[PDB]
This record gives structure tokens, C-alpha cells and sequence, in this order.
């Protein structure tokens, strides 16, 4: 009960509700990067490269780091499955795995943010823009927000030898 | 077996074994051989001089000899009496060197030379009682391979990651333009390059990143090739040269993505002696009380030291009385014993000390006079507290205190050294030793120190000890010296201009080398130089590179066996001190017969973790600064916050304030809160309104406050605040002795390590110019430099200087560059002569093992205290000493094991498969085809081997998904995340089919190589089933839960340590290979920390305290407009530096002893008696018989159960006929309902056995009388049902 009933994962979980909708805005948020010659000035996108002087315009062209990140929303989504279930039916080993997929899914994000780091030396300047910022903060709320709730989930080693793992 | 046994005038023979000459004799049959082994002198590519010719015959006469000895022998005992392993090995040393003879004449090979080294391991079986000193040794090492185990299974873990992700990073080059030059700076190891981004520029002008091989030392750290990762990593374990292989991983890759895995390797190889220290004392403190202790030798032992004070007590009154008719005769005590001589020659001596502590190596005209003239005066003085204590005091009684039988020996070397330079008829080489003699009368302060009353005390116990066990060392050392001339011989030929130095060509070179290795300094140097020596890296050369790990592994515990019978002896120079204190008391124990809601504010958590944010958030305002910039946006930014930080940190002032009048004061702590605004106040008001940086320096005194609710120093370091006026003398015990050494360091080290920069001129005059520097020696490619004198920057002139430099040897850190620039000495202002002077090495290793035996000692005095601090609680026992304590934890608190069993027997039928360990040994056999799956990755392979690689690792994966899928089928998840070993795989296995996964796309990139770790990391499931070594790790992670704030006292160390020299060692430009680079840098904070972990491991902070003096450039992009261009950095480096070292190394042996606090419980478990395991036993038994968890066993069952436990805790083979049920008939077992009986009261009534018992009367006044000892345990009020558990286990 007082694993579910501890604030300390009620705390944990609504700033991992947080990053979950953070990094749901760097799904679709096409502003990564600006492309800048010197005007064909452009953002790099996850889906669309979109390219403006108001005459803006959007296209396209770097294939992987969708189909990387749609593992990220794939765990997301499995990953609040488990714990919404952990609630109401007091199932309280449900946070482990629940915890679980919300550690992976920051990671798969950390492989874009390298996959579009990338995307620049490839090649006129390139500067950072806000949408990197959504992912970063992004990557540290699912990542250190899920073993702090995956530790806090599992049980102590409690202090003295006669209780060991139950 | 005893050969077919005749009689006749063999018994002749026998007879002649038995006489007692063989000790005579073949005892210096030995030494001779060993001689013979000195002086043979090796010669590189086939070469006899004259002396290896000769003795070469001669070997044929100590081949002679043991060949008469041995099958004497045997026709004297014969084969049942050679089962003597120093009779087994003996003839193996004889065997092999008679077959050497039969190869070397029928030629008429080379390894059937380096055999013959082992004969001074005869000396072992024929000196007697050495044979117990190894003894001592190898019945200690058995209790390491539960820790020796780790290591090689960290570095397998450890290698195999860095195979992964550093595979072949390491070739690209910095070459020149199109020509085949390495392009290093002049002092710079050729670093890797790279010409892609996000690693090195490569701007030395004129060169390009290409293909080959400019790698490390010279070729020996790749990190390709399984066989050489684990010597890299066996390179960085040991903390002696890990730094160049991260700035040659960081200048390959790319900063802030390596750091990470060296930093969890060093955490977890300085870790590993935490283990190892504590490990090694298990057994030692059990053999002190549980070999001597079992005897009471100790008490024998004080006794006679307690008649030896009788003795030397009673005799001196007969030797006063008998003799005992002057005025004077008793003006003896009048003066001598008086308070005003102790008070008055202490002057003479310290100006004895300040006659000395002069001595620079020019002395203009005043010091050569008056030092002679202080020989004349002070001598004489020192006379007359001779002569008067001579006469009048008695003279038998004089020379029966051994502290004055020294003082004649002083007064002896006093004049006689004085009458001879009257004469002056002699060398100076003789008046230069006289004067080293005049550095005896500094022992007078050795006559001081009550302390060291014990401290002779722990000398003279050992000295029947100690000096046999520096005779294995020496032993230890001389085996692996003569074995180093013959593997190595003197090959290290090389053909360059580099001076690899530590040869081996030379018995006494060999033997200084050795001791270097020992000592762990630079044996990169070393072993570098010995696989370049044999050809390559390759597969025969790189072979006898496991001549120095054993040289290390197994040459560094015998060092720390002598460290063991060390810590027996101040163990008995305890109970000499405390129960002396004892009977001193008890002789005169004999001659004795609204202000208000301000305090509503202090005391709110809507204030407590607000006044803590601003100090985390204080601190992160200091952590990330500009500090070479000027002007720029951060310093503006940062600038506005800790003004601001300072108006919250205000009110917390006043608001305290106005709490407490004059009686605030009464707390240091509350002075400290106050005079930080005060200085807080004009670091603002300056700025904005017009040397400014100590009012920058002093913000990071808030940080301090936040330990004010922790008693981490009110706990651990507070019991060495009781020890540290003991440790007040200790540390300045040593520092005393890093004086006198000095002193003889200076006596014969002025004026010298004095050389030019061109190596051929020696002299002042003769040494300015230019010359012709050659890169590597081809006598075309010449380059010119001005010559000057190279003043060698750890100098012995004066003795503050002297201190500066015999601290250096202390942290035994760069002595190779001290030593073999010591022996070079030549002439009082002329520079070095190749290898003059050979003998002046002895001072270093005197020196050496000198402290390196002080600093064992100060580590003992922490471990004597800490048990100590243990005892004061358990002396209102009544109980067995923790035993029957252990079993009051037991048998009351522990509940029953959680043991699952399902129902749908389709459900059934994966079960019996699971907990049937037919397929435990499966998943146990594909991990170890997953290491070698992984342990086979070549560089360069193939598309053969890759083809390979990829399909294994999806197999692989199959395998562990259809395991987890089984466990998930029987133990559903409520019954399998109840172990955290099934979740942590689970986590692996997620993490592996993405590595299938991106493995496919690619097939269609930084977690291609990160994800690649989530292989390796399933090798950790094998700590799940070693039994032995799971509950020692698990006895490591209950302790650090239970210490944090020690720890986090060392990262307060780093983060002031940091901010402090980030102010100041800043502007420092960052030019190569001057060891203050683009990785060893200032300038940011996280550098900060890694070159301040950089002295904790001590990875030569010798270097870099010179690299921040006054004379360095000043990064041209801050400051210092015209012309003032070398002058950023101050001279506050020497007293940095050298108090980081200190602090830092002292708090981490405060952090290695205070793991002693939780787990000296674990280490002396009586392994005979009652340990863990059987308890931990008990509870599995449950998990057969009862699954329901029901917490009670029916009594029909019981008796099943005491059958299968094991005999030594429950009952034995023999069962029962009457005993393992009349043990339960002899015993308090209730019945509760039907017949069910509970756990507890089973788990109480068997565990009486072992704490024994008596009849009933006896157990039921025992009923209360456990009952009112556990009432007193049982801290809590509260918990009824621990009294209802105490009626039913007495019941
Ligand atoms: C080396 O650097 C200096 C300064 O930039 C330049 O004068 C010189 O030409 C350089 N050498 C080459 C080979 O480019
Ligand atoms: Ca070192
Ligand atoms: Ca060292």
C-alpha cells in the first residue's frame, strides 16, 4: 500500500507526466535546428524540413530518427498502461515494468538528439534551437525520473540480515 | 615407499644424515651460490666477459655438491619421509639442473637456464622456523579468493565494455605533411588524432590525420584484441598511469563521454582495497584473539615485563644504598631532577635544532663561523648536563636507562669528532661524514614524547618477529631481481636516444628497479620497456608481461602480511596502555583510602528546506562561473544572483537575530553564520560603487552549514576526535622524522641536481650559448635551443626546501625521477656524471621503507580504536558476546520465506521444469558462450566473422526472451517481480532486442555502439548463484546506506577545493605537454574536479604543483594588455596542493576505517560454531515443507525437518533412535491449534542447542531472564505480541 501511498511516487510520477508530454512536444516540434546560409533560412525536423524568408514554406528531404523515436512514444504508451493499472486494482508490482519502459523511451530519444547532432556535421550555420532544449530536458525526466520510481519501487535491503528480499 | 630397504653400511650414511654439521655446512653452501648469482654479470646479444665464463664452471661445483646431499638422502629415509614439500621441491631445484648439464653437453636451452633461479629457496628448508613464517602467509590468502574473485570478474566485465566501445579508436595519426614523422612537442606522448570533428584539431602546423599506427606507449594499450583490453584495465586498477589513457581515449573520441566509465572503474578499484584492507584484518584480529587469546600467552608476556620493572625497580636501591658523604650528593636532585633543567637544556637542544636548520648550500661569511662556533659552545654546555649527571646521581643507575646509556654515545660522538678537526690531518670526505655525525644530536628530542614509551615498546616486542619477516622480503625481492637479470638480461638495447633508464643490466640496478615495482611507482616504465623489449606486441613477447602482474599482485600481499603482525603489536601495545591506566588510577584509588512568532519562523519546514535551496542553489551559482572572461553575459547574469542570494541569506540573519540576545553567541557555529554577511556586505558594496578576489573566495563558506542536523561528524570522525590528540603526536611523530631525514638530506645534497640542458658541459661558466638539439638521432635533423641551467625544481638546499622534497617520496610518487637524478650527484656546483655514486640509493630505501612502515602505523592506531568504541556497549552483556545477541535477532524477528506454487496444471508443468535446476546450468552455459560470443572481437576481422557475430546475438536473445516468457507463465508477475534478480533481467532483456532492433536498421549511430552494453551487462546474473560471494558484496551495500554524510564530507573536499583554485588557477594558457593542457585543465568547473581526482589517486601531482609557480602564459583571449604576459600564477599553489593531499588522503582513510563500524561483524563470523549461512539455511527448509507461507508448521513434520537440515546446526547422520525427537521432548514447544506448531518457537527451541541451555527451573527463570534482557532491547514500548512471541518461545 505505502509503496503506492508513499507521495514520493506521486511526486515522481507527475513530473514524468512532465517529460512524457515534453517529449511528445518534441515529437511533432519541427524546430530543432536552424539552417542558416545567408533567405532559405530552414528548421530541421523529426517529419518535415520547413523552410521560410511571410513566405514559409514546408517540405521534406535523416530517415532513422522517426522510426527510432516512434519506439520512444511506442514505450509511452505501453508504459502508462501498467501503471495505470498498478492503481485501481492495488497491484503494486506493476510499477516495476511500468518503470521499465519509461527508462527505455528517454534513451531512444538520446539517439535522435545524437542521430540530428549528426544531421549537422554533415555539412551556412546550424544553430540549436528551442525544440533541442524540449528533448534534453526531455531525455533527464525520463531518465532519472524512472529509477528513482524503479528504486523506490523494489524494497531495501533492509538493514540487517534475517528479512533478505521478500 | 623407501627403496627395497638394505641395511648393511648404508646406516653408515644414515648416521651421517643425522649429525648436526649440515646446518654448518650447507647453510653457506647457499649463501656462496647466491653470490655466485650476484655477481654473474649479463651481456646482451652473446657475450661472456671473463667472470660469467669462470662461474659457469663454478656452477658445475654447486651442482656437485646437492647431488651428493639428496640421494644420500634417500637411501638414508627413503620415499615415505620426502613427503616434506621442502624436501619435494628441494630435489626439483636438483633434478632440473642435471638435465640442464645433459642438454648443454650433448649440444657441445636458454630457459632451462632461468629455472636455477630458485635456489634460495633452499634456504627455507634448511633454516629452521621460517617455515612457519610462510605459513603465516599462506593460511592468510585463503581468505581472499571470495575477494580475488571479484576483481577478475570486474575486469571481465570491465574489459568487455571498452572492448565495445572503444574498439580501434585508437589509430588515427598526427603526422606530418605527407612524409611518415610522428609530430609531438617536445615533451608530449604522441597522442591519437583525428580528422573528422568532436575530437582532437591537430594544430601543430603542417600535418594531417592519416591511417597506421601513432598509438599508445608503443603499441600496447588498444583497446582492439579481448588479450589487451585486460591489460589496460589491469593498467588502471592499480592507479598508476590511468590519466594517459583517458586523455588518449578523450583526444580520440571526444570529452564528456568517456569520463564516465574510468570514474566508475577507479570508484570501483579504490572500492576494492575497502574490501582488502578489512579483509585481511578479519582473520588477523580473529588470529589475535582467537590463537593467543585461546591461550593467555599475554598474560605470561606482561607478567614478565611487570617483574622486569621489579627488577630494574628494587635493584637500583641496593645499588644507592650500599654505596651511600658530601656537602653535595644531594644537590644531584636538587638540580637535576628539578623543574628548572627541563625547562633549560630543551633551550640548547633547539638551538642544537636551529644550529642545523641553517645550511644553505652558499652560507655567505656568518653561518661557516658560527656554526663552528656553536660546536664549541653548545657542546660544552651539554657536557656539563653530562658530567653533572655522571657524578652526582649514582653511575650504575646512569647506564641502566637505556635513554641515557645513548646520551654518552652522543657526548662520545661529540668530542671525539671534535679532537680529530683540531688535527685536521685528514680528507675531507672524512670531515664530510663528521659533520653527518653531528646530526645524532638531534635524537635528543627522542628521549621526549611520553608517547613514544610505548611506541619503543612496539619495536622491541618485534624485533624476534619483524626482523625474520624482512628476512622473506628481502628473500622475495632477491628471487625476483635475479630472475629479472635473466628474463631480461640486459636486452634493453633499442638503438634510440631515450633514456630507458631502468635497466636490469647490473645486479644492484636490478635490485632498485625491483623496488619500484613494488611500490606500484611507474611500473608502466617498466613493463612498457619490457615487451618493447622482446619484439613487439605480439603472441610469444606479450607473454611476459604476467612477470610484472605477479611481481604486483603477489609482491604487494606479502607486504601487507608484514602490515598485518604490525597491527598484533600496537594491538598488544594497547593493553600496555590501557590497563596501565587502569592500575595508575587505582594507586591513588589506595592514597584515596512580537520576538515570539520569530521562533515560530526557526523552527517551520517552510523555512528548513528554504534556507537549504539557497545554499544548493549558493553553491550551483559558485559551481558554474566565467572565470577567464572579464566581461562576458555569465559573469553578469551570476552577478545579480548571489547579490540576491545574499538578501535571502539576510533576513535569515535577522530573523535569527532578533531570537537571541547576548546568549546567541554562545555557539561557534552561530559566529560562524554572522561573519559571512559581514564580509558578504563589502563584496557588494565595492563593486557597485568602484586585491579584489577574497571577497569572492569566502562565499563558499555557506556551503558548510548544511551538515548542522548531521552526525556524521559527531559519530565517526568525533571517535577520531577522540583519537586525534593520540594521532596529534603520531602525524608529528613522522613529521619529526621527514626533519631529521631532511637534515641528512641536506648535509649531503647542497649545491647538487644542478644540471644543463646540454648534457656535456657541467659547469656555470662553461654552460650558455646554443647547441644542437637532435630529433631522434640521426645526425642530419638538427635543431637549436639556448643552453641554461635547469635548477631540478625539487632541490636540497634548504631544509624548508628539503621537507618540500622528501614529501614527494612520501606519497611515493615520481622517486624514480628523484633517484636516479640523486645518483648523478657530482662535485658541490657541477653538473651529473652517469651512475657515480651508486651507494647514495640505500637512503631512498631506508627512507622509504621508514615511513612506508610509519605509514602503516598511523592506519593501525584507527582500527585498535574502533573496536574499542564497539566494546563500551557491550559491556552490560550477560550474554555470549554477540552470539546469543545474533540469535535474539534471529529466532524472535525472522518470519517465514515466500515459496510460490500454483494450480492449472498446465500451469504446474512449467513450474516443475523452473525450480528443477536441469536448465539453471543451461543459462549459467550460453552467458559464458555470451562472454566469448563477446570475447572474440579481432580488429579488422572479416566479413566472415561479422556474418557470424550479428547471427549469434539474435540467437542469443531468443533464448533469455523464451526463459522470461516461461518465469512469466508460472510465476505471474505478482509472483516474479518478487526477486529483484528476475527484474533486473527483465531489464536486460527489453534491452537487448532493441540492440536487435537497431542492429536492423542499420542493416537497412551512437546507441549501435551504446546499446551494444546491454550484451555484457547480463554476465551479472552470474552473482546471482555464487553463494560465496553475493553476501559479501550484499554485507558492502548494507554499509554505505549506513554512512552517507562521510561520504559526503569528501565531496565538500572537491567542490571548496575546486572554487578555491578556479579563482585562482585560472589565465593558465593551456599550451601542450606542459601538463596543464586541454585535458587537465582549470578553467571549467568539471575539469576542476578530475584534476583534483587526479591527487586522490595520486597520479603525479608532482608535476603539475610546478606547473602553476609565477611564469606561465596568460590564455590570450582575458587580460594583461601590453607586455605584462607571464605573470598568471601565484606561489598559494605550494599550500594547496600539498593540503589537498593531506586532507583528501587523510578523509578517505576516515571513510576506509569507518566501514569497519557496520561490517567487523561479518568479518570474524566463527566459521566453526554458528555463521549465517545455516540461518539463512533454516529459512529455505520452510520453503519445502510449509509453501503456503503460512508462518506454522504441523509437529508430525517437525521431526522430518530436523532430520534434513545439516548435522552441525541440526542433528546428524546417526538419526535418531531416540535423539531428534528427545532433543524436542528436552525443549519448549507449545501446541497451538490441530497441531500446528509456528516458526519462531521451532526456530527458538533448535537454536538453544547451540546457545546452550539448562533443566526447567534454569529455563524458566530464563523466561524472564532473556525476557528482561530483550525488554531492554526492545527499544520500543510498544509490540505486545513480542511478549506473546516471548511466552510462546518459552513455551
Ligand atoms: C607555422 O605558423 C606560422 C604562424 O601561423 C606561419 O608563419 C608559418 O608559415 C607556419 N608554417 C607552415 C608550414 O605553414
Ligand atoms: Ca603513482
Ligand atoms: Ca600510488
Amino acid at each position: 500500500m505505502s509503496p503506492t501511498e508513499a507521495p514520493k511516487v506521486r511526486v515522481t510520477l507527475f513530473c514524468i507526466l512532465v517529460g512524457i508530454v515534453l517529449a511528445m512536444t518534441a515529437v511533432v516540434s519541427d524546430h530543432w535546428a536552424v539552417l542558416s546560409p545567408h533567405c532559405e533560412a530552414a528548421h530541421f525536423g523529426l517529419w518535415r524540413i520547413c523552410t521560410k524568408r511571410g513566405e514559409k514554406n514546408c517540405s521534406y528531404f535523416s530517415i532513422s530518427a522517426a522510426a527510432i523515436s516512434v519506439f520512444s512514444l511506442g514505450f509511452l504508451i505501453m508504459g502508462t498502461i501498467c501503471a495505470l493499472m498498478a492503481f485501481r486494482k492495488k497491484r503494486d508490482y506493476l510499477l516495476r515494468p511500468a518503470s521499465m519502459f519509461y527508462v527505455f523511451a528517454g534513451l531512444c530519444l538520446f539517439v535522435s538528439l545524437e542521430v540530428m547532432r549528426q544531421s549537422v556535421k554533415r555539412m551556412i550555420e546550424y544553430y540549436y534551437s528551442w525544440s533541442f532544449a524540449c528533448a534534453c530536458a526531455a531525455f533527464v525526466l525520463l531518465f532519472l525520473g524512472g529509477i528513482s520510481l524503479l528504486l523506490f519501487s523494489l524494497p531495501r535491503m533492509p538493514q540487517n540480515p534475517w528479512e533478505s528480499c521478500m | 615407499f623407501c627403496l627395497t630397504l638394505q641395511n648393511p653400511l648404508r646406516k653408515a650414511c644414515i648416521s651421517i644424515v643425522e649429525w648436526k654439521p649440515f646446518e654448518t655446512i650447507i647453510l653457506l653452501t647457499i649463501f656462496a651460490n647466491c653470490v655466485a648469482l650476484a655477481v654473474y654479470l649479463p651481456m646482451p646479444e652473446d657475450d661472456n666477459n671473463s667472470l660469467n665464463l669462470g662461474l659457469e664452471k663454478l656452477e658445475y661445483f654447486f651442482l656437485t655438491v646437492f647431488s651428493i646431499e639428496a640421494a644420500m638422502k634417500i637411501i638414508a629415509y627413503g620415499f615415505l619421509f620426502h613427503q616434506d614439500a621442502y624436501l619435494r621441491s628441494g630435489w626439483n631445484v636438483l633434478d632440473f639442473i642435471i638435465v640442464f648439464l645433459g642438454v648443454f653437453t650433448a649440444i657441445l636451452v636458454k630457459a632451462l637456464r632461468a629455472f636455477r633461479v630458485l635456489r634460495p629457496l633452499r634456504l627455507v628448508s634448511g633454516v629452521p622456523s621460517l617455515q612457519v613464517v610462510l605459513n603465516s602467509i599462506f593460511k592468510a590468502m585463503l581468505p581472499l579468493f571470495h575477494i580475488a574473485l571479484l576483481v577478475l570478474f570486474m575486469v571481465i566485465i570491465y574489459a568487455i565494455i571498452g572492448l565495445e566501445l572503444f574498439k580501434g579508436k585508437m589509430h588515427k595519426t598526427c603526422y606530418y605533411i605527407g612524409t611518415d614523422i610522428v609530430a609531438t612537442v617536445e615533451n608530449e606522448k604522441p597522442s591519437p588524432c583525428a580528422r573528422t570533428g568532436s575530437g582532437r584539431p591537430c594544430t601543430i602546423n603542417g600535418s594531417e590525420c592519416r591511417g597506421g599506427w601513432p598509438g599508445p606507449n608503443h603499441g600496447i594499450t588498444h583497446f582492439d584484441n579481448f588479450g589487451f583490453s585486460m591489460l589496460t584495465v589491469y593498467q588502471c586498477i592499480t592507479m598508476e598511469g590511468w590519466t594517459d589513457v583517458l586523455y588518449w581515449v578523450n583526444d580520440a573520441i571526444g570529452n564528456e563521454w568517456p569520463w564516465i566509465y574510468f570514474v566508475t572503474l577507479i570508484l570501483l578499484g579504490s572500492f576494492f582495497i575497502l574490501n582488502l584492507v578489512l579483509g585481511v584484518l578479519s582473520g588477523e584480529f580473529t588470529k589475535e584473539r582467537e590463537k593467543a587469546k585461546s591461550r593467555g600467552t599475554f598474560q605470561k608476556l606482561r607478567e614478565k615485563q611487570q617483574l622486569e620493572e621489579d627488577l630494574r625497580g628494587y635493584m637500583s636501591w641496593i645499588t644507592q644504598g650500599e654505596v651511600m658523604n658530601r656537602v653535595f650528593r644531594w644537590k644531584c636532585h636538587d638540580l637535576v631532577k628539578s623543574r628548572v633543567f627541563y625547562w633549560l637544556v630543551i633551550l640548547i637542544v633547539a638551538l642544537n635544532t636551529l644550529s642545523i636548520a641553517s645550511e644553505h648550500h652558499n652560507q655567505p661569511l656568518w653561518l661557516t663561523h658560527l656554526q663552528d662556533i656553536a660546536n664549541r659552545v653548545l657542546l660544552s654546555l651539554f657536557t656539563i648536563e653530562m658530567l653533572l649527571k655522571m657524578y652526582g646521581l649514582g653511575l650504575r643507575q646512569y647506564f641502566m636507562s637505556i635513554f641515557n646509556r645513548f646520551d654518552c654515545f652522543v657526548v662520545c660522538s661529540g668530542i671525539l669528532e671534535l679532537l680529530l678537526v683540531e688535527s685536521g690531518a685528514m680528507t675531507p670526505l672524512g670531515i664530510s661524514v663528521l659533520r653527518c655525525i653531528r646530526l645524532l644530536r638531534l635524537f635528543k628530542i627522542t628521549k621526549y614524547w611520553t608517547s613514544l614509551s610505548n611506541l619503543v615498546a612496539s619495536l622491541l616486542n618485534s624485533i624476534r618477529s619483524i626482523a625474520s619477516l624482512l628476512l622473506l622480503l628481502f628473500l622475495f625481492i632477491i628471487i625476483f631481481a635475479l630472475l629479472g637479470m635473466q628474463l631480461f638480461g640486459g636486452r634493453y638495447d633499442f638503438e634510440d636516444t631515450e633514456v630507458r633508464r631502468s635497466n636490469f643490466d647490473n645486479f644492484p640496478q636490478a635490485l632498485i628497479s625491483v623496488f619500484q615495482v613494488l611500490t606500484g611507482e611507474d611500473w608502466n616504465s617498466v613493463m612498457y620497456n619490457g615487451i618493447m623489449a622482446y619484439g613487439g606486441p605480439s603472441y610469444p613477447g606479450v607473454l611476459v608481461c604476467i612477470y610484472f602482474i605477479i611481481l604486483f599482485v603477489c609482491g604487494n600481499y606479502i607486504l601487507l602480511n608484514v602490515f598485518l603482525a604490525i597491527a598484533v603489536d600496537n594491538l598488544a601495545e594497547a593493553e600496555s596502555l590501557t590497563s596501565a591506566q587502569k592500575a595508575k588510577a587505582e594507586e591513588r584509588k589506595r592514597r584515596k583510602m512580537v520576538r515570539v512568532l520569530c521562533h515560530r519562523i526557526v523552527n517551520a519546514t517552510w523555512f528548513t528546506n528554504f534556507i537549504l535551496l539557497f545554499i544548493l542553489l549558493s553553491s550551483a551559482a559558485l559551481a558554474a562561473e566565467d572565470p577567464i572572461r572579464a566581461e562576458s553575459v555569465r559573469n553578469q547574469i551570476l552577478g545579480y544572483f548571489d547579490i540576491a542570494f545574499t538578501s535571502v541569506f539576510t533576513v535569515e540573519i535577522v530573523l535569527k537575530m532578533t531570537t537571541y540576545g547576548a546568549f546567541l553567541h554562545k555557539g561557534s557555529f552561530c559566529r560562524n553564520y554572522f561573519n559571512i554577511l559581514d564580509l558578504l556586505v563589502v563584496a557588494v558594496s565595492l563593486i557597485s560603487m568602484g586585491v579584489v578576489k577574497i571577497l569572492r573566495v569566502l562565499r563558499v563558506l555557506r556551503p558548510l552549514r548544511a551538515i548542522n542536523r548531521a552526525k556524521g561528524l559527531k559519530h565517526v570522525v568525533q571517535c577520531v576526535f577522540v583519537a586525534i590528540r593520540t594521532i596529534g603526536n603520531i602525524v608529528l611523530v613522522t613529521t619529526l622524522l621527514q626533519f631529521m631525514f631532511a637534515c641528512i638530506g641536506v648535509q649531503l645534497f647542497k649545491g647538487k641536481f644542478f644540471s644543463c640542458n646540454d648534457l656535456s658541459k657541467m659547469t656555470e661558466e662553461e654552460c650558455r650559448g646554443y647547441y644542437y638539439v637532435y630529433k631522434d638521432g640521426d645526425p642530419t635533423q638538427m635543431e637549436l635551443r639556448p643552453r641554461q641551467w635547469i635548477h631540478n625544481d625539487f632541490h636540497f638546499d634548504n631544509v624548508l626546501s628539503a621537507m618540500m622534497s622528501l614529501f614527494t617520496v612520501s606519497t611515493f610518487e615520481g622517486w624514480p625521477q628523484l633517484l636516479y637524478r640523486a645518483i648523478d650527484s657530482n662535485e658541490e656546483d657541477m653538473g651529473p656524471v652517469y651512475n657515480n655514486r651508486v651507494e647514495m640509493a640505500i637512503f631512498f630505501i631506508i627512507y622509504i621503507i621508514l615511513i612506508a612502515f610509519f605509514m602503516m602505523n598511523i592506519f593501525v592506531g584507527f582500527v585498535i580504536v574502533t573496536f574499542q568504541e564497539q566494546g563500551e556497549t557491550e559491556y552490560k552483556n550477560c550474554e555470549l558476546d554477540k552470539n546469543q545477541r545474533q540469535c535474539v535477532q534471529y529466532a524472535l524477528k525472522a518470519r517465514p520465506l515466500r515459496c510460490y506454487i500454483p494450480k492449472n496444471p498446465y500451469q504446474y508443468q512449467v513450474w516443475y521444469v523452473v525450480t528443477s535446476s536441469y536448465f539453471e546450468y543451461l543459462m549459467f552455459a550460453l552467458i559464458m558462450l555470451n562472454t566469448i560470443c563477446l570475447g572474440m572481437q579481432h580488429y579488422h576481422q572479416s566479413e566472415e566473422m561479422n556474418h557470424i557475430s550479428d547471427i549469434l546475438n539474435v540467437a542469443f536473445t531468443i533464448i533469455f526472451t523464451l526463459e522470461m516468457i516461461l518465469k512469466l507463465l508460472a510465476f505471474k508477475a505478482r509472483g516474479y517481480f518478487g526477486d529483484p534478480w528476475n527484474v533486473f533481467d527483465f531489464l536486460i532483456v527489453i534491452g537487448s532486442i532493441i540492440d536487435v532492433i537497431l542492429s536492423e536498421i542499420d542493416t537497412f549511430r551512437i546507441s549501435s555502439a551504446f546499446f551494444r552494453l546491454f550484451r555484457v551487462m547480463r554476465l551479472i546474473k552470474l552473482l546471482s548463484r555464487a553463494e560465496g560471494v553475493r553476501t559479501l558484496l550484499w554485507t558492502f551495500i548494507k554499509s554505505f546506506q549506513a554512512l552517507p554524510y562521510v561520504a559526503l564530507l569528501i565531496v565538500m573536499l572537491f567542490f571548496i577545493y575546486a572554487v578555491i583554485g578556479m579563482q585562482m588557477f585560472g589565465k593558465i594558457a593551456l599550451v601542450d605537454g606542459t601538463q596543464i593542457n586541454r585535458n587537465n585543465n582549470f578553467q571549467t568547473f568539471p575539469q576542476a574536479v578530475l584534476l583534483l581526482f587526479r591527487c586522490a589517486t595520486g597520479e603525479a601531482w608532482q608535476e603539475i604543483l610546478l606547473a602553476c609557480s609565477y611564469g606561465k602564459l596568460c590564455d590570450p583571449e582575458s587580460d594583461y594588455a601590453p607586455g605584462e604576459e607571464y605573470t598568471c600564477g601565484t606561489n598559494f599553489a605550494y599550500y594547496y596542493f600539498i593540503s589537498f593531499y593531506m586532507l583528501c588522503a587523510f578523509l578517505i582513510i576516515n571513510l576506509f576505517v569507518a566501514v569497519i563500524m557496520d561490517n567487523f561483524d561479518y568479518l570474524t563470523r566463527d566459521w566453526s560454531i554458528l555463521g549465517p549461512h545455516h540461518l539463512d539455511e533454516f529459512k529455505a527448509i520452510w520453503a519445502e515443507y510449509d509453501p503456503e507461507a503460512k508462518g506454522r508448521i504441523k509437529h508430525l513434520d517437525v521431526v522430518t525437518l530436523l532430520r534434513r537440515i545439516q548435522p552441525p546446526l541440526g542433528f546428524g547422520k546417526f538419526c535418531p533412535h531416540r535423539v531428534a525427537c528427545k532433543r524436542l521432548v528436552g525443549m519448549n514447544m507449545p501446541l497451538n491449534s490441530d497441531g500446528t506448531v509456528t516458526f519462531n518457537a521451532t526456530l527458538f527451541a533448535l537454536v538453544r542447542t547451540a546457545l546452550k541451555i539448562k533443566t526447567e527451573g534454569n529455563f524458566e527463570q530464563a523466561n524472564e531472564e532473556l525476557r528482561a534482557i530483550i525488554k531492554k532491547i526492545w527499544k520500543r514500548t510498544s509490540m505486545k505480541l513480542l511478549d506473546q512471541v516471548i511466552p510462546p518461545i518459552g513455551d
